[PDB]
């Protein structure tokens, strides 16, 4: 088995998906994710995919950080262990999804009783917009990423 | 326990504590009215063996309240494949001479069955460990129970956490890493073989022993706990078998 | 599909270009890139120990079985356990 590598959120919107390598010969995979205190919740169950959407479980609480991690499994054997009786695995970067996810009114991924909630709703009366003085969202508190695209 | 806070009364029921000549020997944890599962090591040193005592109910050391419930170990059954002195299969099952009486401060924890315990109880983050060992490396074991709610590893990140150079064996398949590597909290010496016991859906099980660790709370270590889920089978299957003869039994393991 | 004029979304789920990007906004019983998977398809034992309160089996071709500890029964929703004894294990009596 070898392990995932290049483990990447790519996030736009909070439309969340991890991304990672290799290509799997003979292998599937399984992500875990949590934010720092909470348990680890499991999904694309062994897939051969080299991506898992995890929009669902980020958009629950937006501010947290999360930690995602891979499994590699002989496909077939996939009760496979290494010598720790515990199955090969990788980290993902960690990801807060309110500070780091892609700015593209307009919905988020982020729904709040089934309905999505808009950009205004998630970033508040202190999201801003460029003009010029061609518009362009910019979240100014932001480390990373700050400003969208243009318009 | 490093950092913990007391367990209230009664919240802690499965809690056992082996006296050995009315001394502190270690913790157990209470699965069935006769049985109590510890961690062999405690037993290295035994000799007078009529004399090892478990007790149920207790809380606080000093005052006897109603509640303590004392009976004698009649039998310590260790994996044939512990190595008296080492840490690797570190635990140990113990008949009870009489069964206890099972009230609101003495109650069993849940054997859990081993897919069960490897699939959904490895990933809940945080469980309780406990007992009335020291509070500090080297200082005073406490009077009071003291629980701690440390967060489970997978032994790749204790691996890559943990800093080599000091008394550290192999974190084997049959053990597993749980605590804080900032010096803060850990289980510590008068601990061993007391439970590392997990919440899930309204019941609590038996996740792990209190085995060992780099001092307690060691700045770059984490506490090492008997990974139960290996020994499940093995356990049931001794609480099932007619009772041989002998204090202390090597019973075949796997 | 591939980018929005190619219907990427599957499921019912509706497309947004980005810079040749797309973002696909699922119906709430799906989730992927492309609205692909079904979360009602896997109601396995790794996943969320299979919605079992307490032990999970999963079973060749047909719907996995929830089950109890010693001391617990299963109840009619297939799922939960509820203690048939005065003092089932792992329960702590003065906090219930
Ligand atoms: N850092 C920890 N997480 C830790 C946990 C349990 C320990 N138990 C001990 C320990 N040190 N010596 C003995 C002992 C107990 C009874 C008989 C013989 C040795 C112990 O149980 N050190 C311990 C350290």
């Amino acid at each position: 088995t070898v392990a995932a590598y290049n483990l990447t959120w790519k996030s736009t919107n909070f439309k969340t998906i991890l991304e990672w390598e290799p290509k799997p010969v003979n292998q599937v995979y399984t992500v875990q994710i949590s934010t720092k205190s909470g348990d680890w919740k499991s999904k694309c169950f062994y897939t051969t995919d080299t991506e898992c959407d995890l929009t669902d479980e980020i958009v629950k609480d937006v501010k947290q950080t999360y930690l995602a991690r891979v499994f590699s499994y002989p496909a077939g054997n996939v009760e496979s262990t290494g010598s720790a009786g515990e199955p090969l695995y990788e980290n993902s970067p960690e990801f807060t999804p309110y500070l780091e996810t892609n700015l593209g009114d307009e919905r988020t991924l982020v729904r709040r009783n089934n309905t999505f909630l808009s950009l205004r709703d998630v970033f508040g009366k202190d999201l801003i917009y460029t003009l010029y003085y061609s518009v362009q969202a910019v979240i100014p508190s932001r480390t990373v990423n700050r400003k969208s695209t243009d318009s | 326990i490093v950092g913990g806070k007391v367990c209230p009364k009664g919240e802690c029921p499965w809690q056992v504590l082996l006296l050995v000549n009315g001394a502190q020997l270690c913790g157990g944890t209470l699965i069935n009215t006769i049985w109590v599962v510890s961690a062999a090591h405690c037993f290295d040193k035994i000799k007078n063996w009529r004399n090892l005592i478990a007790v149920l109910g207790e809380h606080d050391l000093s005052e006897h309240d109603g509640d303590e419930q004392s009976r004698r170990v009649a039998q310590v059954i260790i994996p044939s494949t512990y190595v008296p002195g080492t840490t690797n299969h570190d635990i140990a099952l113990l008949r009870l001479h009489q069964p206890v009486v099972l009230t609101d401060h003495v109650v069993p924890l849940c054997l859990p069955e081993r897919t069960f315990s490897e699939r959904t109880l490895a990933f809940v983050r945080f469980s309780l460990v406990s007992g009335w060992g020291q509070l500090l490396d080297r200082g005073a074991t406490a009077l009071e129970l003291m629980v701690l709610n440390v967060p489970r590893l997978m032994t790749q990140d204790c691996l890559q956490q943990s800093r080599k150079v000091g008394d550290s064996p192999n974190i084997t398949e049959y053990m597993f890493c749980a605590g804080y590597s900032d010096g803060s909290k850990d289980s510590c010496k008068g601990d061993s073989g007391g439970p590392h016991a997990t919440h899930y859906r309204g019941t609590w099980y038996l996740t792990g022993i209190v085995s060992w660790g780099q001092g307690c709370a060691t700045v770059g270590h984490f506490g090492v706990y008997t990974r139960v889920s290996q020994y499940i089978e093995w356990l049931q299957k001794l609480m099932r078998s007619e009772p041989r003869p002998g204090v202390l039994l090597r019973a075949p393991f796997p | 599909g591939d980018q929005c004029a190619s219907s990427p979304c599957q499921n019912g789920g509706s497309c947004k270009d980005q810079l040749q990007s797309y973002i696909c906004f699922c119906l709430p019983a799906f989730e992927g890139r492309n609205c692909e998977t079904h979360k009602d398809d896997q109601l396995i034992c790794v996943n969320e120990n299979g919605g079992c309160e307490q032990y999970c089996s999963d079973h060749t071709g047909t719907k996995r079985s929830c089950r109890c500890h010693e001391g617990y029964s299963l109840l009619a929703d297939g799922v939960s356990c509820t203690p048939t004894v005065e003092y089932p294990c792992g329960k702590i009596p003065i906090l219930e």
